Formats: structure tokens, sequence, C-alpha cells
């Protein structure tokens, strides 16, 4: 049972990401993915025990990078969280009104 | 002029199998059954079931593939010509053609639209299938409660035939049709082996390659199909089955 | 919708049985009292009725017994229900209401 | 000692088909069933079924 978000992040970057990357053929170089952007996707979207839904997310971003190479202009996408809003679209969860003091 | 009437059919099954890329799971079982058929008399009571079983197994297409139009510039036209809006599905299709264009060989998927009735849910697949130009199909599953349509019977029964999906695949010679299940959420509860339990083994993206219909039990590859499913609301679906498939929201 | 025809005694669904009796491709089928179809313990017929009642796709109606899609575009279905509330909305969409 | 159990049973259907204007689709399925009849023995469970 279960998977804590930290462990899921570890598994993904070391197992899912290489796995889906070999399954989708994207070069390791061409579709860079920071741990930060992944952290955002974890904090805001996938908060549940299963691993599959995260697999769907990584595929979505990899897909969008593939089309942008296959027919866009850039020779590589470079996703930063400010860009993410269009790739994942509307965030589901709302970030907390993080008060300071 | 009854020049070997029992052999011409055995030859026929040869010819139909020559061109095919027979899976290794099949090629032993087939020809050994053709031998067994060659032992027994044409009027032998088993012969007309065996002649059917081969007739199915020789006939269902094996690995023939339909290369699709690839340039997307022309895809836009046909994608727009018969419907307006539905932009997100257009983008997903752009993704699909892009990725399948990337690692050479074709690959399947599953998807699941949902939203208000009459949005066009049933109305797109004919457009999509026209886009890729892979053969279309449609298959409402509303209220179905008999797994046999997905499986067939044991061949001991008179007239048993492999599940309907295979009948489609026979009817569409390419090995990669766009199968289309429809209205999944209104699928019935048969109170004894209801279809959703069956469906999960089919729809699992990874296990589908080894679907094994009970009729002819040899596993079949089925990764190349791109299934699509529809439902007017996304609550009846069992939790894993909802996990299994993409949930586009028309 | 009949049965697979591999069952011992299977015979085709109602409408086809209705149609063989009346040689027309355009009989006046008259469904009656739709509100009080059975529900809640077995496979609701309304789930199937959409296959019948689709205004355009009915032309490829598909019967378990005879698998072949059955064009019935010329038919003039009619349905009766004293109050058009028990009918689930998507089904109620297909067919124009009329109020005596 | 039979009349309509192999060929004539086939034919009366064939002649019966003419006046109808069938879609070619089901006609091909019918032609398949017709060949399968001819292959089938005159007396069998499948025969009376089909
Ligand atoms: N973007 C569109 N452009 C043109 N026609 C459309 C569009 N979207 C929907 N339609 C029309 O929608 C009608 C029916 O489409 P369906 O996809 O059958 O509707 P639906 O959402 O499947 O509703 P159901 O049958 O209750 S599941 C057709 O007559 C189409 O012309
Ligand atoms: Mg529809």
């Amino acid at each position: 049972s279960g998977y804590v978000a930290q462990e899921k992040l570890a598994i993904a970057e070391r197992y899912l990401v290489p796995q889906a990357r070999a399954l989708c053929g994207l070069d390791e170089s061409k579709a860079k993915l920071s741990s930060d952007v992944l952290t955002l996707l974890i904090k805001q979207y996938c908060r549940e025990s299963g691993v599959r839904n995260l697999q769907k997310q990584v595929e979505k971003v990899l897909r969008k990078s593939a089309y942008k190479i296959v027919s866009g202009e850039a020779e590589s996408v470079e996703v930063t969280p400010e860009n993410l809003q269009d790739f994942v679209g509307k965030p589901v969860f709302t970030v907390e009104r993080m008060y300071d003091v | 002029l009854e020049k070997d009437d029992k052999d011409a059919i055995e030859e026929k099954f040869r010819e139909r199998l020559k061109e095919l890329v027979v899976p290794k799971h099949v090629m032993d079982v087939v020809d050994e059954e053709l031998s067994k058929l060659g032992l027994l008399d044409n009027h032998s009571s088993e012969f007309n079931v065996t002649r059917n079983y081969l007739d199915w197994l020789t006939s269902i297409p094996w690995g023939k593939y339909s290369n699709e139009n690839l340039d997307l510039a022309r895809a836009q036209a046909v994608l727009e010509e018969d419907h307006y809006g539905m932009e997100d599905v257009k983008k997903r299709i752009l993704e699909f053609i892009a990725v399948s264009q990337l690692r050479g060989s074709t690959q399947g998927k599953i998807l699941c639209f949902y939203g208000p009735p009459g949005v066009g849910k049933t109305s797109i697949a004919r457009s999509i299938a026209r886009a890729l130009n892979r053969e279309y199909f449609r298959f409402s599953v509303g209220g179905m409660t008999d797994v046999a349509e997905i499986k067939g019977h044991r061949r001991t029964y008179v007239g048993a035939m492999p599940g309907k999906i295979i009948q489609c695949l026979k009817k569409t010679k390419t090995e990669n049709p766009l199968i289309l299940i429809d209205e999944v959420d209104k699928i019935g509860r048969g109170y004894q082996g209801d279809p959703s339990s069956a469906l999960l083994e089919l729809l699992d993206p990874e296990q589908n390659a080894n679907f094994l219909d009970h009729y002819l039990d040899v596993p079949v590859d089925l990764s190349k199909v791109l299934f699509i499913c529809t439902a007017n609301v996304t609550d009846t679906i069992p939790e894993p089955l909802r996990d299994r498939m993409e949930m586009i929201n028309v």
C-alpha cells in the first residue's frame, strides 16, 4: 500500500522517466525535465497512492514535446514551471494562501 | 472431375497463410490441425467444426498494417471539414500522429471522451477514422451483459465462433482497425461475470498484447488498435477502469 | 436484440420479428407507455433503446441474432408515455415531445 | 429420400432473394452462408441451425 510523494518522485525520475523515454524514443537530451517541474506536478496534481496517473502526466508532457519537435520550430523544448500552465492546462488543486508570519 | 476436393481446401488455407506474418504461437497449432484434418474423412462429424476453426484461424488477418497519411498539413483539412471546435481532441490527435511518426512503427492507445449528450461524442470517431484512414468501426456496449461477444464459446458447442471483436478484425483485413466501444458507462450488470471484469483485461494498456479469447485460446497481439470509449457521465466506471483510459472531457 | 444464434433456440429481437410479419420496410412501430419500463434489477432496455432510436445511426442497427447492421431509416417510430419525466433526459433528447 | 435439404433448399432462397434489393454487404454474408450450406451435410445440427 501507498507511496509517499518523495518516494514517488524518486521512482519516477529513476524508473518511470527512463522507461517512458525508451518507450517514446525521445532523446535524453532533447526533452529535459527538471525535478522542479515534476515537484510542481506532484504538489498540485497527483496526490494519491497509485503510480499510473503520474505515468499519464509524464506521457502528456513527453507527447507535447514530441509534437513540438515533429512539426514545430524548436530543436528542443525547455519546459519551466511558468511554461507548464499551458501544457498541463488549468491546475486542479489550488495552492494554499501561504501566509508568512 | 473430383480431383482432390479434400486437399484444395487444405491448399487454400496454405495460400491464405502464405502472405501472412503468422505469429509463432499460431504456426505450430495451425498446420498440425491441418494435418489432423487431413487424416479424417470430410464427412467426419468433427470435420465440419474443425473446418470452421481453421476457417476462422486462417482468415483473421495477421500483422497486415495500413500505413496512414502522415503529413499533418493535409490532416488539418480533413480534421476540420466535418466538425467545428473540439480543439483539444484536435491537439491530442496532433500528438498522436506526431509520436507515432517518431518511433517508426504504429502504436495504439485508448481514450475516453465524456460530456453533455449530443455534444458530438459518437460523431467524431467517423471523422477521426477518416483522418488516419484506418478502418472505422463502432460498437455500442450499452446494457451488454454477455462476455461471449468479447470471447466466443469453447468450440464443443455447435456453431461456436470467436468473439465479435475478432469478427470485426476479420471484416477489416488490416491488423490495426480503429475499434470503437461506445457508451461504456451504461454497460449492463449481468450479475454473473459482468463485462466490466472482462473488459479490464482487454483495456489494460500492457496486458492487451496477450488477449486470449476462450474460443481459440492462442494469445493475440492487439497493441496496434486505438480503442475509444464514451460515456455521458464518468461516475459509473469502476475506479481502475477509469484509471486505465484517458479522460478527455468533450 | 435476440441472442448469439449459437444458443440452441435463439430467434431474432422484437422489431425484426415485427418486421418479418409486415413486409414493408416502413411499418409504423408503436412503442407504448415508455415511462414504466422495468428498471433497477436487470439490464435496463432503455440502455439498448438508444441503439434503436438514434435518428441517423439506427440505419446500422445491429441485432445479436443477425449481426448485420439493419437499416431502418424509413421507419416512423412512435412512443407514448403519459408524463415525460420518468424518461432519462438523454433518451428524451432523441425524440420530439408532443402534448395532447 | 429427401427434396429440399441441400441444393433446392438453397435455390428457393436464391430465387426468393431476387425481388428484394439487398445491400451488397449482407448479400456477401448471405453468399458466405450459402457456400457454407453447400459444404454442410444435408442433415446436421449446424445445418438446421444455419
Ligand atoms: N463540432 C461539431 N460539428 C458538427 N456537428 C457536430 C459537432 N458536434 C456535434 N455535432 C453533431 O452532433 C450530432 C450527434 O453527434 P453525437 O456525437 O451522436 O452526439 P452525442 O454526444 O454522441 O450524444 P449521445 O448520442 O447522447 S452520446 C451530429 O448530427 C453532429 O452533426
Ligand atoms: Mg452518441
